[PDB]
């Protein structure tokens, strides 16, 4: 029947930001090797919606 | 350009985001105690 201290949230809350910058840096640093691609094939069809 | 200081920041925001999480398990909490006593 524990209770997170102030200290515990603190260190759980500051500790998951983190990880978010770093994934965002990352997305940011994924600016130089992605491969673009030559963006067709846009549509479904007919005999998938049914 | 951004890229120095994103190179940077996703190693000081990638160990730190390990380090800050591996302690939470030995983080303290608060335990509620009960306790019946006898005659009432």
């Amino acid at each position: 029947i524990t209770s997170p201290t102030l200290l515990k949230t603190a260190v759980m809350v500051l500790g998951l930001a983190c990880v978010i910058g770093s994934i965002v840096a990352l997305a940011l640093l994924d600016r130089g090797w992605r491969r673009r691609p030559p963006r067709t094939r846009g549509r479904a069809g007919l005999w998938t919606w049914i | 350009e951004p890229s120095r200081i994103a190179r940077l920041i996703a190693v000081v925001a990638g160990i730190a985001g390990v380090l800050l999480c591996g302690l939470v398990p030995l983080l303290p909490v608060e335990e509620t105690t009960a306790t019946v006593l006898w005659p009432q």
